[PDB]
């Protein structure tokens, strides 16, 4: 009975949630409508009759997104007062994400998250996946990271953000929303994991050999990541590890919990064959360059924690061997202060595999969760694009007319130059 | 009479004890359901060590299992041999340890362990006379840390003169499941050093190679791993559990092995070890079980013996021998290896020997070793600790649950007063 | 567990492949699928199927000839990800091979070198097949043989090169790639044996009544040396032979590794009756100057060292009885310094006969690998070329205006012509 | 009592042990099982000398293999009599040899030694009082040259009284099967002088001569010609394993036959040898087994003994005979032979008489004899070691692994230094 809610937050949230909830569904075996032909408590609860509903909160300003789960195949499973909707969406504005509109419905959906909490006793933490470009994936969720620090403060909360590409950016103002959304995320959230879009081209164009993915093939990696940290409450393994354990093995500072996902092997089934993929070589691709999923190069920087999560058929044995070759590669290299740097996790369960997808049946798998600090030169780059619009103070007047002080950019950009130093203070090495 | 209760004590305790439990079944012919399909009657004559007999000649443990969370007790009642521990020993707390030893003797440790020692102290006024505790439990983990340090405090103050020994799987060199782990280590150790009369230091790293070199296995499960732990813990009281010709106890091995109240850290042993297609071709004979113990690649700690000193050694065989050729052999291995011994404590090797061997095997020992090679062990954890603590790293975890740097200051002092002393008597004449 | 990989380089490097790969499947019972109905293990890796791939390289510059391969009858053999194409040709050119063409694609090649060492532990040495006239045959192998000296060094690197024919010569620009590809694999190589191909015509046309032959057919007899080579780590043998064992017994000083290939019998099938072929009659088949298999005749120079091959049904004691005739011969002379001339080995397994073929099934086989100074009459006519085209600086605004400078063909030539008196100073005898 | 350790090397020298436990098994009726299949009960008197005894009346050789490359330990262990040996003892290396002196002494030879002799040491502390050791290598390849050298060099270090015999196999003056096999004879000579006890030296090309001179056989393989070295390795301690009227050993053969210790490389030779369809009209009988072992076309070395002179000539017998008809065909060769034998030592015949014949034969000999005719035989390895050296040809291959010219110098001064010596006794008075 270690229970956890999952909350989804604007449309980048809710489009994970549909391939999230529909990897969950599979594992277990529940149909659509919620009935089937236990250990999957935890993301569920059985009712009265035969049917189960899962414990998830979806939430965004505007209509358009939801209406899909409204409509669609996933239409008998979620309990409808849980799809919190709006009338206007925030629109790519910090203000209107936690000043005009989000201040509107966060008294409606605290009283939900409430309902789901008090029926829960083994309530670890929660799940919040949103993004830090648009309006209500950082504003709502800003305002949404300072309610539940207020009210329950204990339990451990993560975060699957969507870090803006250093390249590719659909919205203008990305600069603005992510120093205002991470301005406010740094004192509330325990661990904001980073999945970037750009990287994941990277990976389905190289190793998948698919030309044209969209993105419910990207959103596909992304449940399987989502699956392989919470694998060890839905199963039994030969060494677990739960969601309280996370923040405690790669947040050393209070400041940097700021780590970036993993996942191998990611192969294509024509080419599933041909190689035996044992743990000894699926390791080494976790640790590889080419095939992390934020677009930073990690010999840039240094390993601070890192926390590999296996799963399927796996050896015990075979993995102590798979990580001490780590450590003895030049490449890969490790902060002075920390010797000890691996947070190792067994599964028994093999990763299941969607139908229409791509990825192959597989016997085994790997997620890794690496807290380096190479990046800290992403964080340089979009403090770099955030003082080149300011200083021509373009798109101030829409984020100042919805109810902002004007000042609170002077007050957001000192405190991120001062995260920046905080990896400076890290990196160097120390006397005798 | 002789009784001794046995406790456990996080993820790792608990599947090393439902491993143990599995084997002292089958050494007295126990069911999964909890009766008696034995065959002879000298498996019944010391039953009440480790069984209390319940109503319709049923036996059940005298096990106390503690966690704080139920995901590991989950696996436990619905395994093998799951349906003989009686449900109220399943004391279990719904918050979570967090892999933290501030949230295992602190914070989530005061508000179990009232409830803990209601299970301890029931058991102990149904046993006629208590011999001693014993218990499992990890140094990297934060219930087998946290908790498990907590319950040995409590114990010794309410029973002062009964034994109190630890089966501790002390964190490997190379690889390192908990990042954290030397805090977790370093905040355990100078809990273990004023409160246990003797500590069993086994090394995950020294189980990997024994299965990958001497027995020959593919894959090793921990099912494997600690099927070998569980033989040994075994090994200590089998003197106690069967009749012999020189009968030993766990006071016997706690005198003749412990010369001065501090030095109590051990290192455990295991003969015959043979591999699957090979064990054929070996003479399993009485110095085939002397050869196989006092080289280096049979202990269970990753430190190697030559490094340092044996003060004291015990070796528990088992099976119908002979006396002679026990002490032929312990003799020639205290002449040729004269150096690797101390000098000022003459003839060093302690004997008992049992009467029934394990099942499937005709004659076997067990090598409970003190040594000043485990000083290898505590150079290497305060190494750890003193290159996190200098950064302040990994801190405000611990801090934020009512903590000091006092509480470290004075650990690693403590550690360093301990380091003084393996050091100290390893050249001492 | 005495693995080796084998690297096929250029247009004639794969279609040699073609013909080594397909006889590698015959001996052991693969299928084209690589499925089968040990001791195979040294040139395949069993995976967690019931499938073998095989352990070689296939890289080109150019795309025709490897799409042979990824279309033809042996397409689910081979790992896709090891068939490493390029956009275009170096087309005849050592400077597209090794400064513009192939600096772009030599990262990507190492890096799959390297994820097959990894999973061997007995790796004895590599194969590379390539040839002195084309472009990526030269240039791209020159530029492989450094980085391999650089990473492993230690592994025994043997090559099987196409020596340009004295008369026919199909590309024009031949004496050019063949010195500079020559001055850069001297320093890097351990043992280079030379094929020629009018040699194979000659054998061909007179032995195997053949009058018309393709390039299928000479790849053909091509293999069956490969093979023979490689037979002593595939098979139980009465007396093998190792890798890293050629390279001891037949360069005896570190500029001079350039043996000749020999290969007997080779008759028709109508022909394979109304002779017995003893080892007493095959061997002398060996050293019969109209059999060997490059254009130079063995009586202008004398054997350095020489190393027979057996295989098949072959008596130990009729081999000492056969070679002891060679040297009481008057033809055949050996080097004053060399008292003991031989590398004798013997292997069970008698050579298959691939179908469709030309060969019959024999009960034996030898191949000869004779180190001889008889070569050094043919490095005198490819400098003799050499000199004539750079005398009126023909060709050359080619190499130059492909990054190269313009005095590193006076840096080869001299080098060369080092080469050149080499020869005369084993060649001649001693005092006393 | 007086037990035998016995150490494999090369590709060689396992092709000729895997055919001499073939022989000693079915002498002591071994079956392939590793069980006892014997009629008689002196075939179990002294099984202990190669044979020690396993659990459930299996009996394992002491012997200890070693290459530096997995290749030949795959045909031993797969082919007949390869379920017997056990498995531990099978010491090879992933690297492989090269054909190569220094990857045999020098660079491989020192990632190898340190773990060959814990199973040498644990071999030799398990037997009661050792006899002495032997080798079966070959001068001409790199494992039996650089690392089987290189074991003597450790060996004799710890164990300085007990005696050191290897079986080499010289190479042939005609053929040649390695191309640098002067370099791997003249690097080795100089190692086994100043080493071993007593050196058998054997030409394969004398083994050629005699399978088709004597034998008659159309097609002999190595299994046909190790088939004869396995009978005379047998041969030399047939007086050890069996009761016999005067008993030898290995110390009795070295003794009286090392006259310097210095001169110590032999000849082998054996008798009685009979072809197919000739072995009806030869009349076998005592004085049939004499003039066999004389004459040239037996001896095992590529070297004719009309040339020099022996110094001292062993001869072994085995079966029923009677003492009188050997000292009669021993004392008329030495009168008719007047000068082939030296004079500066009076009668220099050694007998020793064994009972029991090897299996199929009625009585057999073995010769066992030194001479100074194998002074033939460093002269032809040093003229072709100083016509290869003057051009130094094939030295970067030495060179390259850390060796200089004065460990060249040194060892062909060493043979000429020994071939001295053959030559003066051979014309002294
Ligand atoms: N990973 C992922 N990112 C997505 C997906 N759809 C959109 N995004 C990213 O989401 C960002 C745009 O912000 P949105 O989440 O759509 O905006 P919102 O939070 O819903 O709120 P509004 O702007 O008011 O509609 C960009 O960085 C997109 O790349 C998706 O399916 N997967
Ligand atoms: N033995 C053999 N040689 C061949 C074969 N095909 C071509 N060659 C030789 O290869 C040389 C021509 O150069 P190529 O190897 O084709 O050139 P390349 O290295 O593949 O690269 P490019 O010149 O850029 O196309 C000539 O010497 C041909 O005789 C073949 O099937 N067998
Ligand atoms: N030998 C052995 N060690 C184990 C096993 N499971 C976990 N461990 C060890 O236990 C440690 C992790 O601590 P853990 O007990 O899971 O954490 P806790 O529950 O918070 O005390 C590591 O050192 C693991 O190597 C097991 O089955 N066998
Ligand atoms: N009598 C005999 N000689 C052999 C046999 N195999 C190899 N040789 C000899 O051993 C020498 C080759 O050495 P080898 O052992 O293969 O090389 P190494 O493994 O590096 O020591 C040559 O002189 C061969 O004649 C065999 O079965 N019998
Ligand atoms: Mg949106
Ligand atoms: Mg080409």
């Amino acid at each position: 009975m270690r229970e956890c809610i999952s909350i989804h937050v604007g449309q980048a949230g809710v489009q994970i949630g549909n391939a999230c909830w529909e990897l969950y569904c599979l594992e277990h075996g529940i149909q659509p409508d919620g009935q089937m032909p236990d250990s999957f408590n935890t993301f569920f609860s059985e009712t009265g009759a035969g049917k189960h509903v899962p414990r998830a909160v979806f939430v965004d300003l505007e209509p358009t997104v939801i209406d899909e789960v409204r409509t669609g195949t996933y239409r008998q499973l979620f309990h409808p007062e849980q799809l919190i909707t709006g009338k206007e969406d925030a629109a790519n504005n910090y203000a209107r994400g936690h000043y005009t509109i989000g201040k509107e419905i966060i008294d409606l959906v605290l009283d939900r998250i409430r309902k789901l909490a008090d029926q829960c006793t083994g309530l670890q933490g929660f799940l919040v996946f949103h993004s830090f470009g648009g309006g209500t994936g950082s504003g709502f969720t800003s305002l949404l990271m300072e309610r539940l620090s207020v009210d329950y403060g204990k339990k451990s909360k993560l975060e699957f953000s969507i870090y803006p590409a250093p390249q590719v950016s659909t919205a203008v103002v990305e600069p603005y929303n992510s120093i205002l959304t991470t301005h406010t995320t740094l004192e509330h959230s325990d661990c904001a994991f980073m999945v970037d879009n750009e990287a994941i081209y990277d990976i389905c164009r190289r190793n998948l050999d698919i030309e044209r993915p969209t993105y419910t093939n990207l959103n596909r990696l992304i449940s399987q990541i989502v699956s392989s940290i919470t694998a060890s409450l839905r199963f039994d393994g030969a060494l677990n590890v739960d969601l309280t354990e996370f923040q405690t093995n790669l947040v050393p500072y209070p400041r940097i919990h700021f780590p970036l996902a993993t996942y191998a092997p990611v192969i294509s089934a024509e080419k599933a064959y041909h190689e035996q993929l044992s743990v000894a070589e699926i390791t080494n691709a976790c640790f590889e360059p080419a095939n992390q999923m934020v677009k930073c190069d990690p010999r840039h920087g240094k390993y601070m924690a890192c926390c590999l999560l296996y799963r399927g058929d796996v050896v015990p044995k075979d993995v102590n061997a798979a990580i001490a070759t780590i450590k003895t590669k030049r490449s890969i290299q490790f902060v002075d202060w920390c010797p000890t740097g691996f947070k190792v996790g067994i599964n028994y369960q093999p990763p299941t595999v969607v139908p229409g997808g791509d990825l192959a049946k597989v016997q085994r798998a790997v997620c890794m969760l690496s807290n380096t600090t190479a990046i800290a030169e992403a964080w340089a780059r979009l403090d770099h694009k955030f003082d080149l619009m300011y200083a021509k103070r373009a798109f101030v007047h829409w984020y100042v007319g919805e109810g902002m002080e004007e000042g609170e950019f002077s007050e957001a950009r000192e405190d991120m130059a001062a995260l920046e130093k905080d990896y400076e203070e890290v990196g160097v090495d120390s006397v005798e | 009479m002789r009784e001794i209760v046995h406790i456990q004590a996080g993820q790792c305790g608990n599947q090393i004890g439902a491993k143990f439990w599995e084997v002292i079944s089958d050494e007295h012919g126990i069911d999964p359901t909890g009766s008696y399909h034995g065959d002879s009657d000298l498996q019944l004559e010391r039953i009440n060590v480790y069984y209390n007999e319940a109503a319709g000649n049923k036996y059940v443990p005298r096990a106390i299992l503690v966690d704080l969370e139920p995901g590991t007790m989950d696996s436990v009642r619905s395994g093998p041999f799951g349906q003989i521990f009686r449900p109220d020993n399943f004391v279990f707390g719904q918050s979570g340890a967090g892999n933290n030893w501030a949230k295992g003797h602190y914070t989530e440790g005061a508000e179990l362990v009232d409830s803990v020692l209601d299970v301890v102290r029931k058991e102990s006024e149904s046993c006629d006379c208590l011999q001693g505790f014993q218990l499992t439990h990890s140094l990297g983990g934060g219930t087998g840390s946290g908790m498990g340090t907590l319950l040995i405090s409590k114990i010794r103050e309410e029973y002062p003169d009964r034994i109190m020994n630890t089966f501790s799987v002390v964190p490997s060199p190379k690889v390192s499941d908990t990042v954290v782990e030397p805090y977790n280590a370093t905040l355990s150790v100078h809990q273990l050093v004023e409160n246990t009369d003797e500590t069993y230091c086994i090394d995950n790293e020294a189980l990997y190679d024994i299965c990958f070199r001497t027995l020959k296995l593919t894959t090793p499960t921990y099912g494997d791993l600690n099927h070998l732990v569980s033989a040994t813990m075994s090994g200590v009281t089998t003197c106690l559990r069967f009749p012999g010709q020189l009968n030993a106890d766990l006071r016997k091995l706690a005198v003749n092995m412990v010369p001065f109240p501090r030095l109590h850290f051990f290192m455990p042993g295991f003969a015959p070890l043979t591999s699957r297609g090979s064990q054929q071709y070996r003479a399993l004979t009485v110095p085939e079980l002397t050869q196989q113990m006092f080289d280096a690649k049979n202990m269970m700690a990753a430190c190697d013996p030559r490094h340092g000193r044996y003060l004291t050694v015990a070796a528990v065989f088992r099976g119908r021998m002979s006396m002679k050729e026990v002490d032929e052999q312990m003799l020639n291995v205290q002449n040729k290896n004269s150096s690797y011994f101390v000098e000022w404590i003459p003839n060093n090797v302690k004997t008992a020997v049992c009467d029934i061997p394990p099942r499937g095997l005709k004659m076997s020992a067990t090598f409970i070793g003190n040594s000043t090679a485990i000083q290898e062990l505590f150079k290497r954890i305060s190494e750890q600790f003193t290159a996190m603590f200098r950064r302040k790293a990994f801190l405000h975890w611990y801090t934020g649950e009512g903590m000091d740097e006092m509480e470290f200051t004075e650990a690693e002092s403590n550690m360093n007063d301990l380091v003084s002393e393996y050091q100290q008597y390893q050249d001492a004449t």
